[PDB]
């Protein structure tokens, strides 16, 4: 009775999300370069959100945030080009912090 | 053409050179800032040199 790799990927929370665009994710922040925040969201790449400009300093590595999820992958195909370009970072909004 | 009569015109003629012989340095200035420019051409190169684009298979 092992679990099929078909089962994990039907009951993922990933795959039950669906679309990714104007989809609510919470993030996590584990690379901080500035004002550049790099928050990993379960997905295969991290989103990189400009620090706010209120309460910037509540923002640091581990802080748990929220995102608005617009692509998990920032691709396209350009004139000419055999396969498309992908700048390897997904496209999400910060929201805010997430807090309990 | 008795500058005695028209000093008021002519100081007002050297002002302008003036304002505009300092424009030659300021905007020369900004141009190689970018301070105006969307970006520089070599900036934008670079950023280009990182995303090839790729007419051929690999």
């Amino acid at each position: 009775n092992v679990e099929s790799f078909a089962s994990m990927l039907r009951h993922s929370p990933l795959t039950q999300m669906g679309p990714a665009k104007d989809k609510l994710v919470i993030g996590r922040i584990f690379h901080i370069v500035e004002n550049d925040l790099y928050i990993d969201f379960g997905g295969k790449f991290h989103c990189v959100c400009r620090r706010p400009e209120v309460d910037g300093e509540k923002y640091q590595k581990g802080t748990r945030v929220r995102l608005r999820l617009l692509d998990l992958e920032l691709t396209s195909r350009f004139l000419g080009a055999t396969t498309d370009t992908t700048v390897l970072e997904a496209n999400a909004v910060l929201l805010g912090i997430q807090e309990s | 053409f008795r500058d005695d009569a028209c000093r008021k015109e002519i100081q007002g003629f050297l002002d302008c050179a003036a304002r505009a012989q300092e424009a030659r340095k300021m905007r020369s200035i900004q141009e190689t800032l970018g301070e105006s420019g969307s970006l520089l051409p070599n900036k934008l190169n670079k950023l280009l040199q990182r995303f090839p684009n790729k007419p051929y298979l690999s």
